[PDB]
RNA sequence: UGCGCAGAUACCGGGAGGAACGCCGAUGGCGAAGGCAGCCACCUGGUCCACCCGUGACGCUGAGGCGCGAAAGCGUGGGGAGCAAACCGGAUUAGAUACCCGGGUAGUCCACGCCCUAAACGAUGCGCGCUAGGUCUCUGGGUCUCCUGGGGGCCGAAGCUAACGCGU
């Protein structure tokens, strides 16, 4: 699982202020963190093609909404994909 | 790490040191794999439904316990290296359900 | 006559030790009682066919039983 | 050759054949009797009337160990079968009990594709 | 046909091994499809509701691309109980390369890799907004006769349709 505070704690780490729960760089983050959980659980489980479906979804999920993000604010995009290490 | 059940079902032809001689190797397995230990309940020899192991009836112990999660199918697969150990069951404790009410 | 449920009172069908309930939605073969004798909901009897099934396992309750007088 | 004073009877109904053993209270064989061990032959062997034949002259060979009493139990369908029971019941030789039980798969080996004609 | 006096069938005890899980079981449930059914644990996907807390149009569809895709089939290596194309026999028939009976290889099962098809069916692409109701049902929530969601069925306003039908 991602028990409570594990999640919590990436909240925290990312929230643009204090009491910011689902902004795109929350969102972004958290995907993330789903991500490489599920590409851990893949690389083992590699016939488990229902939950790699979810994955997919996940990914996409991702690029659309960094896509909007680098759309808007360039920057904060810039230093979102540093912070985490994707896309470039 | 989660709170489970561990039911053994046991030899019910011991006499008091084959009886505690298990009974100590299983605390031993429960305290080698991350095992803290809620309650305790035995009791014991009871008559089964069909004979387990050629055998008309079953020494019952029952342990609430809380463990690393990621080890219980391994403390449970050590729990029946033994002979005397018949049949291991361990289960998520659970919010009983009830009805009539 | 009667529901199995209509007979008891308060149990908690999670509990796959209790013989002395479970024991009394089985059938003459040991067979898992229907809904419409067991008197129960679709959401409870399927909880305790799960816990019937675990009482098996342990040694408590029968799979199976043979039909007396036929 | 050992007196017996009760034991088992048991009935192997089919829709082919009905068959009956008779034991000691630790199920081993005294006698035995069919359809084909008495005359019929082919498809007669599963009439009730060939069932209640075997099963009376089954119960004479049992009684000529002396045998009193017997619990029933009763295995198949098919037509000798409640014909076969009614036998031993008025065969003298007096019935304790009886018993169905059948054999059955929690679904097991594959049926030859006669019996899964419910496909 | 076959099997059986090298003692079978039927019965009691013990052991070995493979496949599939009775009752629960539904008009049920989950999944995008194919599809998913003993029980336990671990790892993991989707989804529904309530609170109305956060972001602030970040949306819909989607040629090509990629991935999944029942059964049968193919390659290597296992496994093999029951069932069974082909095949070998017994029947039936005017004949019977069939339907019925006795056997039986591939195959059915597991590992890894291919094939990529179907009455792959709701024969109904995906999404959103609008337009009477009644009834049964799964799963939530509330102030729990009932109300409010989300799913599953039948009947049917308006309307539609060659018709049969469809009809929140
Ligand atoms: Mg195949
Ligand atoms: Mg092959
Ligand atoms: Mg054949």
């Amino acid at each position: 699982p991602i028990t409570k505070e594990e999640k919590q704690k990436v909240i925290q780490e990312f929230a643009r202020f204090p009491g910011d729960t689902g902004s795109t760089e929350v969102q972004v983050a958290l995907l993330t963190l789903r991500i490489n959980r599920l590409s851990e659980h893949l690389k083992v489980h590699k016939k488990d093609h229902h939950s790699h479906r979810g994955l997919l979804m996940m990914v996409g999920q991702r690029r659309r909404l960094l896509r909007y993000l680098q759309r808007e604010d360039p920057e904060r995009y810039r230093a979102l994909i540093e912070k985490l290490g994707i896309r470039g | 790490m989660r709170r489970y059940e561990v039911n053994i079902v046991l030899n019910p032809n011991l006499d008091q040191s084959q009886l505690a001689l298990e009974k100590e190797i299983i605390q031993r397995a429960l305290e080698n794999y991350g095992a803290r230990v809620e309650k305790v309940e035995e009791l014991g020899l009871r008559r089964l439904a069909y004979p387990i192991a050629k055998d008309p009836q079953g020494y019952f112990l029952w342990y609430q316990v809380e463990m690393p999660e990621d080890r219980v199918n391994d403390l449970a697969r050590e729990l029946r290296i033994r002979d005397n150990v018949r049949r291991v069951m361990v289960v998520k404790s659970q919010e009983p359900f009830l009805a009539n009410a | 006559k009667a529901k199995v449920k209509a007979t008891l009172g308060e149990f908690d069908l999670r509990d796959y030790r209790n013989v002395e309930v479970l024991k009394r939605f089985l059938s003459e073969t040991g067979k898992i009682l229907p809904r419409r004798r067991t008197g129960l909901s679709a959401k409870e009897q399927r909880i305790l066919a799960k816990t019937i099934k675990r009482a098996r396992i342990l040694g408590l309750l029968p799979f199976t039983e043979k039909l007396v007088r036929k | 050759k050992r007196q017996v004073a009760s034991g088992r009877a048991y009935i192997h109904a089919s829709y082919n054949n009905t068959i009956v053993t008779i034991t000691d209270p630790d199920g081993n064989p005294i006698t035995w009797s069919s359809g084909g061990v008495i005359g019929y032959k082919g498809s007669r062997k599963g009439t009730p009337y060939a069932a209640q034949l075997a099963a009376l002259d089954a119960a004479k060979k049992a009684m000529a160990y002396g045998m009193q009493s017997v619990d029933v139990i009763v295995r198949g369908t098919g037509a000798g079968r409640e014909q076969a029971i009614r036998a031993l019941q008025a065969s003298g030789l007096q019935v304790k009990s009886i018993v169905d039980d059948t054999p059955v798969p929690h679904n097991g080996c594959r049926p030859k594709k006669k019996f899964r004609k419910a496909s």
